[PDB]
């Protein structure tokens, strides 16, 4: 949403672009656009819905 | 100099003009054909005339 996407090897994360922190990717620090075959160097990972585990209260 | 991939700098200098950087993703190698195409004028724009 504003940040990079990147990994320290085996896991992903999302931060801000001028200090590294890494916050775990989600819904809310995302935007979706479109299908995955459009974007070139796209890779295969979950993002995490934060109202899941609520609604299912 | 912190090295980034090319086609994610211009993502970051499209938010930097206010356009959503999947409008570069979406549309990468047309942007880079319009780029090496407009580079080509700069040659014959130098070329034809001093
Ligand atoms: C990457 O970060 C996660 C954070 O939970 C950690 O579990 C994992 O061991 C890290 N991997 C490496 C290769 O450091
Ligand atoms: C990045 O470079 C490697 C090695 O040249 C290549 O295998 C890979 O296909 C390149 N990335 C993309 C998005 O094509
Ligand atoms: C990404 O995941 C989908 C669903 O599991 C799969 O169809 C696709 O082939 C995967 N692509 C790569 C590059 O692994």
């Amino acid at each position: 949403r504003e940040g990079v996407f990147v990994s320290n090897g085996t896991h992903w994360f999302v931060t801000q672009r001028n200090f590294y922190e890494p916050q775990i990717i989600t819904t809310d620090n995302t935007f979706v656009s479109g299908n995955c075959d459009v974007v070139i160097g796209i890779v295969n990972n979950t993002v995490y819905d934060p109202l899941q585990p609520e609604l299912d209260s | 100099a912190l090295q980034i991939p090319f086609a994610m700098q211009m993502a970051y200098r499209f938010n930097g003009i206010g356009v959503t950087q999947n409008v570069l993703y979406e549309n990468q190698k047309l942007i880079a054909n319009q780029f090496n195409s407009a580079i080509g004028k700069i040659q014959d724009s130098l070329s034809s005339t001093a």
